[PDB]
Formats: C-alpha cells, structure tokens, sequence
C-alpha cells in the first residue's frame, strides 16, 4: 500500500514497476564487472543482481 | 630531388580533391548500419578478430 504523510503537507510514494539487472560488481572506481560464477566463487562474492 | 616533391604534391593533391568528392556523395549521419541516440551510442577499437557477438556482450553489459 503507498504511504501517505501528514506534517497540511500530504505525500503519496507509489511503486509502480521494478526492473531487474544483471549480476554485476563494483571496484573502488565504480566500474561494474561481470562477476564470473566462478569469480565470485573464488572472491566470496554474492552471486546478485541489483534490483 | 624535385621530381620526388612534385610527386607527394600530387598524390596530396589528388587525395584531397577524393575527400572533397567522399564527403559530397557519401553522408555519415545518413547511414543505415548507425541506429539510436549519438549520446547513447559508444565506440571500441582494438578489439581482438576472434572476440566472439556474445562476448562482447557480456564485457559490454556490465
């Protein structure tokens, strides 16, 4: 259910779609990488996609 | 020693005047193979013959 606020000042906050990426990882520099299965295996990764 | 200067002149010369006749007949905005947005788009060189569509995709797509 969206959330509505009261301070009158009223907000709504609605969701309407997600979008789901692919696996990836970021460096200190921000670059995204694919993370091999077997990389993140190896690095203790978690093998996730950012939602 | 000026048979040769004579020579670069012209090979310049009639390589300018194919550019000037490349760029009146052939357009690079007007292209079929470029689609999408110009901002949008990215350009990579130096890449390897054999790197396969897929991988390609999947060092791009991160």
């Amino acid at each position: 259910p969206p959330i509505d606020l009261q301070a009158p000042p009223r907000y709504l906050l609605k969701f309407e779609q997600i979008y789901l990426s692919k696996p990836t990882h970021w460096e200190r520099d921000g670059a995204p990488s694919p993370m091999m299965p077997n990389e993140a295996r190896l690095r203790n990764l978690t093998y996730s996609a950012p939602l | 020693e000026e048979r040769m200067e004579r020579k670069r002149r012209e090979k310049i010369e009639r390589r300018q005047q194919e550019v000037e006749t490349e760029l009146k007949m052939w357009d690079p905005h007007n292209d079929p193979n470029a689609q999408g947005d110009a901002f949008k788009t990215l350009f990579v060189a130096r890449v390897n013959y054999d790197t396969t569509e897929s991988k390609l995709r999947r060092e791009f797509e991160v």
